[PDB]
RNA sequence: CUCCGAACGGUAAGAGCCUAGCAUGUAGA
RNA sequence: GGCUAAGAUC
RNA sequence: UGGUUUCUCUUCAGAUCGCAUAAAUCUUUCGCCUUUUACUAAAGAUUUCCGUGGAGAGGAACAACUCUG
RNA sequence: GUGCUCGCUUCGGCAGCACAUAUACUAAAAUUGGAACGAUACAGAGAAGAUUAGCAUCCCCUGCGCAAGGAUG
């Protein structure tokens, strides 16, 4: 149980920055050249 | 896992380019 | 047993108690908790397994 | 300063630095240099701490973990065995307790750095060692005898750590005191090898055991017991007639007398009675039921604890119920009489077993007052080093003189200071003051048996050195290096891994050599610097 | 203690005791007790000794040898996350008999406790908190007990 | 239902068991039903009156009546018999008569301001029949 | 004894070892006991073609690593 | 000796016809 | 109109 | 001198603030490598989250039981 | 509605005093307009190429992207 309890602890800041753009997408809408 | 895996030369765990693991389990 | 489990009769059998006692009393939301010798002496009888 | 401990914004103190911590060094008769030796882990540097805790009002005591004030270096908090002797100079009051200079220096317990132990002893005066009372006497404790005795010191036990009989063990009080005076017969065995002190033998009667616990702040000499029991409203003669609770029975019929006979089946001596028998039962009370009867001891004995102590832990509780109890270290004032024979006064024997003769010239001149000898009477025997590493600071007792800043002294070195001067290098000492455990004092002047912490004269010095000055000195013969009892026998080699930092390694191994006097760096003729170890 | 039938403070039988205990001959009474008998003495002894030496001692001693949790008299909050109970014996040379399974398990999680320790030592410094307290105080929240 | 205690409750709990009983199945009859009939927040009205009645009987029982003890009455709120908020708001002068402790919430209105539940009739508008959509009633 | 693996869409793939022999609806029993759901609610099917309930393994010639689109019914 | 992997890189490409599970909650007279 | 290996280029 | 609790909001945390311990990012390293993400763990420092510590502000419950002095 | 007026003054009540002061994208609604690359039937990726390539100077979809990919002037 403390295992995954941490894996929660962890994947609740996580989430919300993982899913965070997925529940938005739904209403707002999604070399050496350069030195020459 | 039909093989022997003893005659090989020196390990084959997984030959399709995704060892993470690396580990041989005697440790 | 009410024998040698006799200060930890009714303290050691639910969670409510176990953070808000309010006997001899320790900070009833769940705050610094403060004993007695033979309470911490009958806990340790239990914690020997 | 990631090397050691240091100051800390000039810590406060009980004593005054000027008004007592200057009138004592001058008066020679109030000295009491002491050296602590005691056994591996007998409890000798931890109770240096409990020493400044009762002189100094800091209180950062053991709480969680312990307060050693004595090993400044990072190594010695880490390991814990510690590697280097510090001297503190401190104010411990006597049973009258007026003030003393007590120069002592706790000295490590480890059977391979006996050379600092040897270095200690030989400076200083006192021997006054430490042997742990759950194991008694250990392998650190017989050849600390054997060296104590043959340099014609003074020798005083003190049983520490007593709480491990009660708290640790769960010992009765009668066979407790069996078992302790099975410590001090073998402690007075032991002590029968050098047939010179005959006449002055290691006993409680006459003020040479102090019992004390290094753990938990307690003191329990024969003088300082007695002085609190008659405080306690008892009022029957304190220290003047005291001196009968061992081996003798006391008796509830005809209580004025202390004899030596047993009415009772079951009655034991004095000190199972009124010193053994409330010791065992203050620490039952306090460790065994702390919610029942425990403010009903601390009234009947007279210890008025506040809600904030009774509030703590088991551990600490009992440290400070008896601190409240005992308080001030009065057990010093047997150690100041039956041992600490007050140098420069009465160190006769200590300067005609450290220089080589000298008579009629040093002998009497070295044994002589503070002021009037001249030559300032200077001899190093322990080479400390700041924070850089760079700068030395040496460290040794004045005999008889007083140079305070601008006279240099040629330091006379070890084979440079025969008939046959090879060298002197004379320099302008003017950075000398006192040490301490953690704080350092600025000191100006330097009297005769303070432990001065002389700078910038320890450059040309890499062993035990003297140091006389040179405004008309009769070349007298040179104090004798400390012998360490104990041969190297373990040689490693050393050498740099980049070849080209060759002097670096030699430097190095210079610096190393003035630290650790047993350290010898001899290069061998192979080009492989070797090192000598214990 | 191997049972509370023993008194407070007994000379327990897995103890080398003291052989002679008789060094001293002092059959006779010594010249100091005649010495001594004008030590008047009528008070009371340096503690009251009213009570015996103790009657919870064997419980009591006990519990001040025990490890961190059994010997504080003041126990705090300690999440319940925060209890291993696992870490007693984890570190501890454990098996005594010779599993393969127990070894690289034993291994594994002595791996993980100095790992947590040894880079994952911060001092913890934070500026923000109540989190969800700040839903509760919201117009359209509600807290209830179920 | 499941007391959630099993710790033996004192006297006075028989006298007080079929009037509790016949609330507590009133409610549980108005939480099983359906959805149908109700607008938007008005099948909520039921669970807050069976509530409401249910607090009412605890508090007459032990400040109007005062015949049941009050190891009885500890041992009621923390059965979850009546709510130990509602019986505070109903022990000061300024309110008696509330119908929901939502309704005297202060951050509850957009407004910033109380609910009609907690106004008089004299003192409010001529013609209003309005309801308090939050608490349930007047 | 070959190693079907029972690879579904959206992540259920999991590995069912059964014997050669072994009839078909033994070989339901072994994928629900890796997937979670009835043996009897399990078409195994590839590219339109549901198997049956009583024709086994051999028949159809699976061998090792032949993998299965798993559906439920 | 018991360390067990998942997705993308993949089914095309089009013509005529047929049927569906979805969403907004307005100012106005 | 710039940078890319006279940009390689029969 | 005079208040046991509880909930809201304002700082600094250099104390194992945490007697126990997650994820992500950045700069360097290894193993596989076949496009990439999911990868393996060694070093260091930047956030987020699970939490906490003293000290002023506002409500509720006997604040009156009279707590230390 | 709750408690009180040396009120009328009966104790049936009346009048006054003190507290409580504005919830509600308002309905159990009315309609309004349509999208599978989804099945079925038809033919079945050419059985064939002389400019030699990229870099930066405007947007939809897959994806969680401070990785990435298709289409682009
Ligand atoms: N619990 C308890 N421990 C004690 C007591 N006395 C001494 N000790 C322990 O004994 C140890 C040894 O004391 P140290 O401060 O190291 O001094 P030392 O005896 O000279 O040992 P070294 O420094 O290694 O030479 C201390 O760390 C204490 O933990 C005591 O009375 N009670
Ligand atoms: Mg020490």
């Amino acid at each position: 149980w403390r295992v995954w309890l941490f894996f929660m602890r962890g994947i609740t800041p996580l989430l919300e920055r993982w899913l965070g753009n997925l529940l938005a997408r739904q209403f707002e809408g999604r070399v050496e050249s350069h030195f020459d | 896992d039909h093989f022997n895996k003893t005659i090989l030369p020196k390990v084959m765990q997984v030959k399709n380019f995704g060892r993470s693991g690396r580990t041989k389990y005697t440790h | 047993d009410p024998e040698e489990d006799a200060p930890v009769l009714d303290w050691f059998y639910d969670h409510q108690p176990l953070r808000d006692s309010r006997k001899y009393v320790n900070g009833s939301t769940y705050q610094r908790w403060q004993f007695t010798l033979p309470m911490m002496s009958t806990l340790y009888r239990l914690a020997n397994q | 300063t990631k090397k050691f401990t240091l100051m800390e914004q000039t810590l406060p103190v009980t004593v005054y630095e000027m008004d007592f911590l200057a009138d004592l060094m001058d008066n020679s008769e109030l000295i009491r240099n002491v050296t602590l030796c005691g056994h591996l882990h007998h409890g000798k540097t931890c109770f240096v701490d409990c020493l400044i805790e009762q002189t100094h009002p800091e209180i950062r005591k053991r709480y969680d973990q312990d307060l050693c004030y004595t090993d400044i270096l990072f190594t010695e908090q880490e390991r814990g065995v510690g590697i280097k002797s510090t001297p503190v100079t401190v104010v411990l009051p006597d049973t009258k307790g007026k003030s003393y200079l007590f120069n002592i220096m706790d000295t490590p317990g480890h059977v391979n750095f006996s050379d600092e132990v040897t270095a200690g002893l030989r400076i200083s005066d006192g021997v006054v060692l430490f042997i742990d009372a759950a194991e008694g006497v250990m392998l650190n404790t017989e050849r600390l005898i054997k060296h104590a005795v043959q340099e014609r010191l003074a020798v005083t036990v003190c049983i520490n750590k007593i709480d491990r009989l009660i708290l640790e063990l769960k010992l009765p009080p009668t066979d407790a005191y069996y078992k302790l005076r099975h410590i001090v017969d073998e402690v007075n065995g032991l002590i029968s090898m050098y047939s010179t002190d005959e006449n002055l033998i290691l006993s409680p009667l006459l003020g040479n055991v102090c019992f004390s616990s290094s753990q938990y702040s307690i003191c329990f000499t024969l003088g300082s017991f007695a002085k609190i029991y008659a405080d306690t409203f008892g009022d029957i003669n304190y220290q003047e007639f005291a001196k009968r609770l061992w081996g003798d029975i006391y008796f509830n019929p005809k209580t004025r007398k202390f004899t030596k006979k047993a009415p009772t089946s079951s009655s034991q001596r004095s000190f199972v009675e009124f010193i053994l028998e409330p010791l065992y039962k203050i620490l039952a009370q306090v460790v065994g039921d702390v919610d029942t009867s425990l403010p009903r001891t601390l009234d009947e004995l007279g210890i008025h604890l506040t809600k904030e102590e009774l509030k703590l832990n088991i551990r600490p509780l009992l440290r400070l119920v008896c601190k409240k109890f005992f308080g001030e270290f009065t057990g010093f004032v047997d150690m100041c009489v039956q041992h600490i024979p007050s140098p420069k006064v009465g160190a006769k024997p200590k300067i005609e077993h450290t220089y080589t003769g000298g008579v009629d010239s040093d002998l009497g001149e070295a044994m002589s007052d503070c002021d009037p000898d001249g030559p300032l009477m200077c001899h190093t025997t322990k080479m400390y080093s700041t924070d850089d590493g760079v700068q030395f600071h040496a460290f040794g007792r004045v005999l008889s003189g007083t140079i305070h800043a601008g006279q240099p002294v040629k330091v006379l070195g070890e084979n440079y200071t025969l008939e046959d001067e090879e060298d002197s290098q004379i320099c302008t000492v003017g950075r000398l003051w006192i040490s301490v455990a953690r704080y350092h004092i600025e000191v100006n002047r330097v009297p005769a048996g303070n432990w001065v912490l002389i700078e910038g004269v320890d450059q040309p010095i890499v062993k035990t050195a003297t140091i006389t000055e040179p405004r008309g000195n009769e070349e007298a013969q040179i104090f004798r290096p400390l012998k360490f009892n104990t041969t190297s026998v373990i040689k490693i080699a050393v050498e740099p891994v980049n070849p080209s930092e060759l002097p670096k390694m030699l430097d190095g191994l210079r610096k190393v050599n003035k630290s650790y006097p047993s350290l010898t760096t001899k290069v061998e003729e192979s080009g492989e610097h070797v090192i000598l170890g214990t | 203690t191997e049972d509370p039938d023993l008194p407070a403070f007994y000379f327990d039988p897995l103890i080398n005791p003291i052989s002679h205990r008789h060094s001293v001959k002092s059959q006779e009474p010594l010249p100091d007790d005649d010495e001594e008998f004008e030590l008047p003495e009528f008070v009371e002894p340096f503690l009251k000794d009213t009570p015996l030496y103790t009657d919870n001692t064997a419980n009591g001693i006990a519990l001040l040898w025990a490890p961190r949790p059994f010997n504080l008299r003041s126990g705090r909050t300690r999440r319940a996350l925060d209890i291993p109970l696992v870490k007693n014996w984890y570190r501890e040379h454990c098996p005594a008999g010779q599993p393969v399974k127990v070894r690289v398990s034993y291994q594994k999680l002595l791996k993980y406790y100095v790992l947590n320790a040894l880079k994952h030592r911060p001092p913890k410094a934070q500026k923000k908190r109540y989190l969800f307290r700040s839903f509760k105080a919201t117009k359209f929240f509600q807290s209830t007990k179920l | 239902k499941v007391k959630r205690s099993r710790k033996a409750p004192p006297d006075g709990w028989e006298l007080i068991e079929p009037t509790l009983d016949e609330l507590d199945q009133k409610m549980r009859e108005a939480e099983t039903e359906p959805h149908e009939g109700k607008r938007k927040v008005e099948s909520l009205w039921p669970i807050f009156r069976i509530h409401h009645q249910k607090t009412r009987y605890i508090f007459d029982l032990f400040y109007k009546r005062k015949a049941i003890s009050r190891e009885l009455y500890e041992y009621c709120i923390k059965e979850g018999y009546a709510d130990k908020n509602l019986i505070a708001k109903w022990k000061k002068q300024g309110y008696e008569n509330l119908c929901c402790l939502r309704c005297i919430q202060t951050r509850d209105t957009n407004f910033g301001t109380n609910c009609i539940c907690r106004v008089p009739k004299s003192k409010l508008e001529v013609g209003r029949i309005i309801e308090c959509t939050h608490c349930g009633c007047r | 004894m070959i190693e079907v693996v029972c690879n579904d869409r959206l992540g259920k793939k999991v590995r069912v070892k059964c014997n050669t022999d072994d009839t078909i609806g033994d070989l339901k029993k072994l994928i629900a006991a890796q997937t979670g759901t009835r043996w009897n609610k399990i078409v195994l099917k590839k590219w339109y073609t549901i198997f049956k309930d009583h024709v086994s393994l051999g028949d159809y010639e699976i061998h090792d690593g032949m993998n299965l689109e798993l559906y439920y019914q």
